[PDB]
């Protein structure tokens, strides 16, 4: 198949800036058959540009498309709030049809260190044989963060999972939960549960911990 | 005014593509190209054999009464 | 008034089949092919195949290895995507789409998407557990072990929105989803206000209100 690769995978910018995203095809495409979609969370894609450079119905002229052969671009020359979204390229040059992996346009914002909080399992849950321990990184920027769990100083691996929110509708920060899952037996055998957080907004890594 | 169906045909190069014109009847673009009247007499096949990428484009049938435009796309194998 | 309307969210066990509908409104059904794609959480967008009502021709992505069949009911202007021998990796939102005059391969009109979840798990509402608090205090609700997605969560029946963060579900190794919803409040308000997370899981018709206390 004719693989499409988008660059960059993510970028952060402000209202009023101009950005350019790139689509590169593994094999030359006739420029009539290269298109762009915008996708917002929870919605189907919306065609933005068809045939390299033609705006779809109702698309503002701050969007533009350029390219031919294997090298294609999409530019937004003066960002609006609505424009922060994922953009995909697509080829109708050969079957199978292919799409790029997407480029996510995010809001640029000053650096903010997370507030860290930790939650022991509830008693309610302990009655059922499971202990979940949750560490919350709140209101931070940018999205890059590292979380490590320690139980009685033993680094945990393979029994935690993280989730990160989309940028906040108000302050454009992120939040992160990391959930450590243990058996009740294990939970009750150990004393100190510690969540270790690294983030560029802190000078040194921060531990939040508690004793059972 | 003749009907020209469908609005979009997409084939791979080397394949056949057959539009239907429904109504002197001609096939225009805005050997390998054939017209065939079907038994019923109202409908005609407007076929491209061994389609080439350069066949891609916009076509009509005219009787001067012109159909709506249709599109042919011939993808790369 | 062109519209594609797809059938509703489906849950399936491994090895089963799904059949997703796409009903075309607002134009001459035979004029355009209907295209099918799917979007899996971490794969982006994958093309499945297409079906042309004009002549019943189908093209398929070879990646499906003959597991997909596209069929039509002209009488109800509906195209069907049937996906057989389902595997975990088939969990996705499935879309139908069509081009328009001159879009040269660009999909102008899209159906709303159909979620298909493939798993050995069974449909069930969540357990809801407090994330108990102890200037600013965070508290929340751990909404654990439900299937399939989605759940939604509010606080105090909608009156608490500020400082709320509901995390995306994670799929646990168990095959069940889990998420937490958290909120930050003045710590002086821990003795002073009631905080309730309202957890809604429509697939199992479950509603849970859980009061969250220090």
């Amino acid at each position: 198949e004719n693989q499409l690769t988008q660059s960059p995978s993510s970028l952060s910018a402000s209202v009023g800036d101009r950005v350019t995203i790139t689509c590169r095809a593994s094999s030359s495409v006739i420029s009539s058959y290269l298109h762009w979609y915008q996708q917002k969370p929870g919605k189907a894609p919306k065609l933005l540009i068809y045939s390299t450079s033609n705006l779809a119905s109702g698309v503002p002229s701050r969007f533009s498309g350029s390219g031919s052969g294997t090298d294609y671009t999409l530019t937004i020359s003066s960002l609006q709030p609505e424009d922060f979204a994922t953009y995909y390229c697509q080829q109708y040059n050969s079957y199978p049809l292919t799409f790029g992996g997407g480029t996510k346009l995010e809001i640029k914002r000053t650096v903010a260190a997370p507030s860290v909080f930790i939650f022991p399992p509830s008693d309610e849950q302990l009655k059922s044989g499971t202990a979940s321990v949750v560490c919350l990184l709140n209101n931070f920027y940018p999205r890059e963060a590292k979380v490590q769990w320690k139980v009685d100083n033993a680094l945990q691996s393979g029994n935690s999972q993280e989730s990160v929110t989309e940028q906040d509708s108000k302050d454009s920060t992120y939040s992160l939960s990391s959930t450590l899952t243990l058996s009740k037996a294990d939970y009750e055998k150990h004393k100190v549960y510690a969540c270790e957080v690294t983030h560029q907004g802190l000078s040194s890594p921060v531990t939040k911990s508690f004793n059972r | 005014p003749p009907t020209f169906s469908p609005a979009l045909l997409v084939v791979t190069e080397g394949d056949n593509a057959t539009f239907t014109c429904s109504f002197v009847l001609n096939w225009y673009r805005m050997s390998r190209f054939r017209v065939t009247q079907l038994p019923n007499g109202r409908d005609f096949h407007m076929s491209v054999v061994r389609a080439r990428r350069n066949d891609s484009g916009t076509y009509l049938c005219g009787a001067i009464k012109e159909s709506l435009r249709a599109e042919l796309r011939v993808t790369e194998r | 008034q062109v519209q594609l309307v797809q059938s509703g969210a489906e849950v399936k066990k491994p090895g089963a089949s799904v059949k997703v509908s796409c009903k075309a409104f607002g134009y001459t059904f035979t004029t355009y092919p209907i295209e099918w794609m799917r979007q899996a959480p971490g794969k982006g967008l994958e093309w499945i195949g297409n079906f042309h009502p004009y002549n019943d021709d189908t093209k398929y992505n070879e990646k499906f290895q003959g597991r997909v069949t596209l069929t039509v009911d002209k009488s109800s202007t509906t195209v069907y995507m049937e996906l057989s021998s389902l595997r975990s990796e088939d969990t996705a939102v499935y879309y139908c789409a069509r081009e328009n005059y001159g879009s040269h391969g660009g999909f102008v009109y899209w159906g709303q998407g159909t979620l298909v979840t493939v798993s050995s798990a069974s449909t069930k509402g969540p357990s809801v557990f407090p994330l108990a608090p102890s200037g600013t205090a965070a508290l929340g609700c751990l909404v654990k072990d439900y299937f399939p997605e989605p759940v939604t969560v509010s606080w105090n029946s909608g009156a608490l929105t500020s400082g709320v963060h509901t995390f995306p579900a994670v799929l646990q190794s168990s095959g069940l989803y889990s998420l937490s919803s958290v909120v930050t409040v003045p710590s002086s308000s821990l003795g002073t206000q009631t905080y309730i997370c309202n957890v809604n899981h429509k697939p199992s018709n479950t509603k849970v209100d859980k009061k969250v206390e220090p």
